[PDB]
């Protein structure tokens, strides 16, 4: 899709003509006043109170259709609910409600309010009161700048110079303006950011603060555009990065200010964004497919407790790299176990534990052929619906090379012990589908010298900031359960609008076979995450790595991600209350793997720089069925 | 009724009222409500005939509203648009038509304030875009563009007799004394950080280093640059002080406008001489008759043109 772009005016003599001119220039929508910006109104004191005549222009000037889709409202700039003058507060209160109520009456899709100072406490109270007056879905775009106007004023007051001191926290102040406002409004999903970009960008850390924030719009003033020698409006290299980053967040671009390039038409600016949009670093395979699932929360699959649907098998079978790596792992293992001299006399007992619909059974055969070794194959599957697929394959193609077993691998009595067990029982947090317990129960029919593929897997955690995902989780409250349960359970999610606060670190590791006597799959692990920014912690992203055999690995840990396995999204472990983290501080998190005879689960707590409640105690909110 | 190629009907909201040297009356007006939000300029060689569009010397429509205007000498009218344009209109030789000479879209938001400098060949504009611009009225260009302020520029006032000096004031709570001769042109004046936002400015016509400023809380204040922090003030109005205009008198009187819809007239101790509840909406300008220094003409958004006779 091409870039969505709107025009920002603070002057509209005729709506009809203005919208037409703006539409003709190529804009998707118009931001404009709904009352005249200079039309101050009195609500208390006579005679100004009783000013006759219409308070603004009629709704009959546009179709309902146009109002709903083409028009973003703007708060009149005289409305200052946090003025130090009582009379001005009371008038700005009434005027804000008036203008906000008219926006709702028109059915406007969005409405712009500025954060242009530190104290917007009364502004927030009035907006909050408006949000809680009817069940409307209309959006509120908080116009807030990257750089506070005070911090980008020309240094031309002789007796009041611009501070040349670096202020790490001071340069981030406009983020705090936003954070305080959205905190006061209790994270309303209807309140998002319109981030105003200035001529001089701040440090990256300041731009990095807005990672994970709900940016719906970016405002580009005409002024910040440099000029091409030909005359077209253009943007600095640094500005072009921010734009590329913002395109990934599919924000709507607003263009504000008068045309500073006289000889050129206004559509010139717009055409540059579209040009910039056409030319972007190419998206990889797991950036292209994962499109549609961005920050979409899902329940992690439990293929032990539940029988996967035909179409679930299908999705996760469409991954040639997974099978090619499994094929290669078995290939290398067969040669190490059967010398070239014994190839024709020595048949290896290979057993696929959780054989699904067959493709791993196929992979095991492709491996034995290209290795030129003979294999007796057992296909063990508990899902009787997939066992239907296997037994149809077994009869039509595989022949008596493959014995299909319709059984739990923990219950199955084997006719003969195995040389290689091959399993595909990993989830996004590795052990979250209960591979450990499954293979432990199957271990007794692996030969004393037998190989497990996979041999080990390791889970990884990283702390993340995402006010967006926090709000997604918050919105998963269901009737008839603990009202905070949604925070005490992991989600599979293509983490999109977020910030990784620290490099992933290993959490839980399992080895197969587990020769260890008196096996215990329970775990307690303390992780310390050095954080080098100011930020807010909303949860922990989970990933994993597995060694199938020797150097043959699969990974969704970003810094070692296998080429593909795009279908395997990260896990999100949320926390009930966001925790403020200052630069230089350590985030300490504690993860537990817990169990009884019936269920496995995770508990977790943050212990630095403050303590959370322990999440999911006793698996009250979330368990994985044995 | 003789409307000589001018709009049939004049917009409700009168922003500007300015007498020329000869005693003819310039009116600026905008529509702040209804279908169309535009403006008009009017010349009334009969002060007492206004606001009636029919007994009109000259009149024209501007594309957008009239936030501020002022005379450029005798023929010229400089206009602060909502469009972000500063535009110069000047009367034809007959003074029956009003023709646009230049319209320059240089400000990124509404132009809120404009003032002609002492020479009359330069002018300074202020805008909600937070910028202040110095204009060459000869070449129709911005010579200088200053982002000194952190919020909307409320009011700019050119020095009576110095082509390089002017006051500005903004919602960032700064009053800047400018001097385009200094390499850092602006200088902040006034100490209190919690002092109410400055809304209006007038240079004293005699004492070229004294001025008055009105705050958003109705207080009018008398400032000497040399005296600096030492000040005289009076709580004149109950709402914002919109405008301050000194009389042409020898020892002059101070007209003060307000959104409380009243006019005041004060001496140089800021004691109250005259009062007027005449207006039923906001009072937007005051202009003293050159011909009779006793007369004082105010316009409001009530669309009244009230001629006051000051007791003096
Ligand atoms: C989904 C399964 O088919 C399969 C595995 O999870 C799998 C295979 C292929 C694909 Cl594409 C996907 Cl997505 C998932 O393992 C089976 N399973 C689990 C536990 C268990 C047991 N204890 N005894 C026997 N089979 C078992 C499940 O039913």
């Amino acid at each position: 899709s091409r870039v969505s772009s709107g025009r920002d005016l603070n002057c509209v003599p005729e709506i009809a003509d203005t919208l037409g001119a703006v539409a003709k220039q190529g804009f998707d929508f118009l931001c404009m006043p709904v009352f005249h910006p200079r039309f101050k109104r009195e609500f208390i004191q006579e005679p100004a109170k009783n000013r006759p005549g219409p308070q603004t222009r009629s709704d009959l000037l546009l179709s309902g259709r146009d109002w709903n889709t083409l028009i973003v409202g703007k708060l009149s700039p005289w409305i200052r609910p946090d003025s130090k003058v009582e009379k001005i507060r009371r008038n700005s209160e009434a005027a804000m409600l008036q203008e906000l109520n008219f926006g709702a009456y028109l059915g406007l899709p969005a409405f712009l309010l500025p954060l242009n100072q530190e104290d917007n406490t009364n502004l927030a109270r009035v907006l909050t009161n408006h949000i809680h007056t009817g069940h409307h879905s209309s959006m509120f775009w908080m116009r807030v700048p990257l750089v506070a106007p005070e911090d980008l004023r020309d240094d031309i007051i002789e007796n009041a110079p611009t501070t040349h001191t670096e202020e790490y926290s001071g340069e981030e102040k406009t983020w705090m303006w936003w954070h305080n406002f959205r905190t006061l409004c209790d994270y309303s999903k209807r309140i998002a950011v319109a981030l105003e970009i200035g001529a001089d960008l701040p440090s990256n850390h300041v731009i990095d603060r807005w990672l994970g924030e709900p940016i719906k719009a970016a405002i580009l003033p005409t002024s910040i555009f440099l000029t091409n020698k030909k005359g077209f409006p253009v943007l600095s290299k640094m500005h072009q990065r921010l734009i590329f980053r913002l395109l990934k967040l599919e924000v709507q671009f607003i263009i504000t200010g008068t045309n500073h390039h006289s000889e050129k038409e206004f559509c010139s600016y717009l055409q540059y964004l579209e040009y910039l949009s056409q030319n972007r670093p190419p998206p990889n395979a797991y950036e292209l497919f994962a499109k549609g699932y961005e920050d979409y929360l899902q329940s992690p699959l439990q293929p032990l407790m539940d029988n996967l649907e035909s179409q679930t098998y299908e999705v996760f079978e469409k991954d040639p790299i997974k099978y090619s790596q499994y094929q290669q792992a078995i290939y290398k293992c067969l040669l190490d176990r059967v010398p070239e001299e014994e190839k024709d006399t020595n048949v290896q007992v290979l057993m696929v534990l959780g054989a699904g619909r067959g493709p791993l059974v196929n992979a095991s055969l492709r491996a034995a052929k290209q290795a030129d070794r003979r294999i007796k194959l057992y296909a063990v599957e508990k899902n009787p619906n997939a066992v239907v697929t296997l037994e149809n394959w077994q009869f039509e193609e595989w022949g008596s090379q493959v014995t299909v077993v319709s059984s739990d691998m923990r219950e199955w009595v084997a006719p003969e012990k195995a040389d290689i067990i091959v399993s595909e029982l990993l989830g996004s947090f590795a052990d979250n589908e209960l591979s450990p317990e499954c293979l432990d129960g199957a271990q007794h029919f692996l030969k004393d010298d037998g190989v497990s593929i996979p041999g080990e897997y390791t889970s990884f955690l990283a702390p993340i900031s995402s006010s967006k995902l926090y709000n997604e989780v918050r919105a998963c409250r269901e009737k008839d359960r603990d009202p905070e349960a949604q925070f005490e359970m992991p989600y599979v999610v293509r983490l999109h609008n977020f910030h990784q606060l620290s490099a992933p670190q290993p959490c839980f590791t399992f080895s197969h076979p587990n020769r260890d006597p008196m096996i215990d799959n329970n775990r307690y692990c303390t992780l310390e995450f050095p954080v080098e920014v100011n930020t807010v912690l909303h949860g922990f992203a989970g990933y994993f790595e597995t060694v199938l055999y020797q150097d043959i690995t699969l990974s969704i840990r970003p810094e070692t991600h296998s080429p593909g396995m795009f279908s395997w999204f990260p896990i999100l472990f949320p926390i009930k209350q966001p925790i403020t983290v200052r630069e230089g501080q350590t985030i300490c998190v504690r993860f537990w793997r817990c169990s009884n005879s019936k269920k496995v689960w995770y508990e977790w707590a943050v212990t630095a720089p403050v303590c959370s409640a322990i999440h999911n105690p006793t698996g009250r909110s979330y368990t994985i069925g044995l | 009724n003789l409307p000589p190629n001018a709009p049939a009907c004049m917009e409700r909201q009168l922003e500007a009222a300015r007498y020329r040297s000869d005693g003819a009356l310039l009116l600026g007006a905008s529509s702040l409500s209804g279908r169309c939000w535009a403006g008009s300029l009017w010349l009334f060689k009969d002060p007492c005939a206004a606001p009636n569009e029919g007994f009109c010397s000259a009149g024209v429509q501007t594309e957008a509203g009239v936030a501020d205007l002022t005379w450029v000498g005798e023929r010229g009218i400089l206009v602060a648009s909502d469009s972000g344009a500063v535009e110069l209109w000047e009367l034809d030789e007959n003074e029956t038509l009003i023709v646009s000479k230049f319209c320059k879209y240089e400000h990124d938001d509404i132009v809120s304030t404009v003032s002609v400098l002492s020479s009359g060949t330069q002018a300074v504009s202020g805008s909600k875009d937070i910028c202040i611009k110095v204009w060459d009225l000869a070449q129709q260009v911005v010579l200088s563009s200053y982002r000194a302020h952190a919020a909307q520029v409320t009011c700019v006032a050119a020095s009576p007799h110095k082509d390089s000096v002017f006051l500005s004031c903004s919602e960032d709570n700064r009053i800047l004394l400018w001097d385009t001769r200094c390499p850092k042109p602006a200088s902040q004046i006034g100490c209190s950080a919690p002092g109410y936002l400055p809304t209006s400015l007038a240079w004293h016509p005699q004492q070229s280093e004294v001025f008055v400023f009105g705050d958003e809380n109705g207080t009018v204040s008398l400032v000497d640059t040399k005296s600096t922090s030492c000040v005289l003030s009076s709580a004149v109005h109950s709402q914002c002080v919109t405008g301050l205009v000194f009389s042409p008198h020898s020892v002059p009187f101070l007209a003060s406008l307000s959104e409380d819809c009243s006019l005041a007239v004060l001496d140089s101790s800021l004691s109250e001489l005259f009062r007027s509840q005449a207006h039923r909406d906001f009072v937007r300008d005051a202009t003293w008759s050159p011909l009779n220094h006793s007369l004082l003409t105010t316009v409001g958004w009530d669309h009244q043109v009230v001629h006051h006779v000051v007791p003096t």
